[PDB]
């Protein structure tokens, strides 16, 4: 994870306008819809069968807010993502056995959700900075596999 | 596979992009080059700076090939056969690159048409771009 | 794509393994469970120990499905459609797992038939296993 | 990388019988044949077009022997693969721009080559230990991207 000073400003600047109550649920919801096999991990969330069901599922919205909060923690500790996500790495790998490739998929749909919400403010430069952050988080989460 | 709903979501979205397809092709390439530097390796003869006339012109050609695909959803292999040879045989593009570009193509459409970009449309478009990539890499397997 | 040389390499090799197919299915699963622990997650109802009767019996089923595929190289989607629904719809198998099992199936064949495991045969079998995996995950795309 | 005592023994035990002049060329040759796009990085090696052209190509055999020797180095330094491969990490990422996914593919065909050569001795237990080493090397080489 590098993030030159300009990149850090681009990242933090945009993140201050993010509605963390909405974005998290939207990103998790789309993951469940676009990549169907991920639903296997959320058996306990109830009805996920259709796009509408996923998008109105209260557990999806609530867990999404939690996933988003973790990202906000990683953004404040960008230079020690590893330590910040050490405990969550153990969870996803040890107890959940989620293949790491899925970390990258969630990171990518999060990027699509941000683009969807910010329109042209999400410039090619802003996206590039976020691609670095998202790859950094996926990496830190996959650590307990390295 | 591409179900009737998918095809409808694909055609309907392209209709909305319309005259802007070429612009979008150029912007998606820009996003690809900036986000994933490894991709610039295939374009040493291009001036890879941001407004570049070479990038813009190439984006128009990529967008035109996708429009052709939209018109032939039932026969992508036939409609994209020549491009399959080009990419697999001549250029030898690493399959991983297709995912990278596909992602930036989705981000470009989300940036410009947030209203049409529903979860259902996002899923159909993803299926579309993956179907195109599969055909362009079919000579590897 | 699956070309005439490929099919010939596939049929010839399966003819060689013959009566050992079932044993190879069980061994490949063992190799998968030991090398890639995440895969054991789909078999909580199995005694996942090394010569287990449950693993051996499931391996025979997997080997039988592959034998059926060898007999229907021209129509893999038709011959494996029921298994496609099982894996995609009911089990929800992560696509990544198919690559892991395919690799262990190749290793098993390499271990037992070193002489027929030429670079050309290795490439044909990989194409075969990748073709089967694609059909078993087609409901996602 | 973990490699419990017993795994270390299984790994080094088999490596002592490995013909480093053969195996390296065989693994690189098969990578070029099984995954065709990898040939792009070896344009300077001459004729690669056919499986037999690849298998008789002198540069392939020679470069393979070099790739195999660096693996031998990683095997001695299992503790710190990261430092052992830092310089090579910079090369493949910086100057070569080889996507990391290909490091995993070469690791896996090396495993196929060992199985082909050892037959029964390459038990499920031995393979598992080698799958950990190969994943370790691929990760150390992809370090310059993390
Ligand atoms: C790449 C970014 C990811 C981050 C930052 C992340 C973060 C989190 C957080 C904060 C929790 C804690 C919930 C608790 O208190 O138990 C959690 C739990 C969990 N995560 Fe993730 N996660 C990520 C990716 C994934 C992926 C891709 C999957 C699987 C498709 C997944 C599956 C789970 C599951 C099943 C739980 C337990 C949920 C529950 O029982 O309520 N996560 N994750
Ligand atoms: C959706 C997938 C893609 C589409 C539809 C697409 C389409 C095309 C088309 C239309 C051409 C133009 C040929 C001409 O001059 O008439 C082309 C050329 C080319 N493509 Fe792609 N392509 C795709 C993916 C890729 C990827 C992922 C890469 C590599 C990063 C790539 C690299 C190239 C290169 C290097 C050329 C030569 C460009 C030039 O010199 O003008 N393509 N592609
Ligand atoms: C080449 C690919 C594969 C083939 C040919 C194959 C074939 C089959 C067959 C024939 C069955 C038996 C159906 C039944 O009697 O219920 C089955 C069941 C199943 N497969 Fe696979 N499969 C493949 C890959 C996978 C993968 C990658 C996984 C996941 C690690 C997997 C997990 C299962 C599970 C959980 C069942 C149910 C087993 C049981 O309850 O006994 N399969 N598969
Ligand atoms: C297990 C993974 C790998 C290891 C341990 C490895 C090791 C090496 C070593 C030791 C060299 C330097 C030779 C010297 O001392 O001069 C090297 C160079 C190189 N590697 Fe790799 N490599 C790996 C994977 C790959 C892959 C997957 C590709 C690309 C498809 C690749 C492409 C090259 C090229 C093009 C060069 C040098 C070009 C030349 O000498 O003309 N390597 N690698």
């Amino acid at each position: 994870v590098h993030l030159t000073a300009e990149e850090k400003s681009l990242v933090s600047g945009l993140w201050g306008k993010v509605n963390v109550d909405e974005v998290g649920g939207e990103a998790l919801g789309r993951l469940l819809i676009v990549y169907p096999w991920t639903q296997r991990f959320f058996d306990s969330f109830g009805d996920l069968s259709t796009p509408d069901a996923v998008m109105s599922n209260a557990k999806v919205k609530a867990h999404g807010k939690k996933v988003l909060n973790s990202f906000s923690d990683g953004l404040k500790n960008l230079d020690n993502l590893k330590g910040t996500f050490a405990k969550l790495s153990e969870l996803h790998c040890d107890k959940l056995h989620v293949d790491p490739e899925n970390f990258k998929l969630l990171g990518n749909v999060l990027v699509c959700v941000l683009a969807h919400h910010f329109g042209k403010e999400f410039t090619p430069q802003v996206q590039a900075a976020y691609q670095k952050v998202v790859a950094g988080v996926a990496n830190a989460l996959a650590h307990k596999y390295h | 596979v591409l179900s009737p709903a998918d095809k409808t979501n694909i055609k309907s979205t392209w209709d909305k992009i319309g005259g802007h397809a070429g612009d979008y092709g150029g912007e998606a390439l820009d996003r690809t080059f900036q986000s994933f530097p490894t991709t610039k390796t295939y374009f040493p003869h291009f001036d890879l700076s941001p407004g570049s006339a070479q990038v813009k012109a190439h984006g128009k050609k990529v967008a035109d090939a996708l429009t052709t695909a939209v018109a032939h959803l039932d026969d992508l292999p036939g409609a994209l056969s020549a491009l399959s040879d080009l990419h697999a045989y001549k250029l030898r593009v690493d399959p991983v690159n297709f995912k990278l570009l596909s992602h930036c193509l989705l981000v470009t459409l989300a940036c410009h048409h947030p209203t049409e970009f529903t979860p259902a449309v996002h899923a159909s478009l993803d299926k579309f771009f993956t179907a195109v990539s599969t055909v362009l890499t079919s000579k590897y397997r």
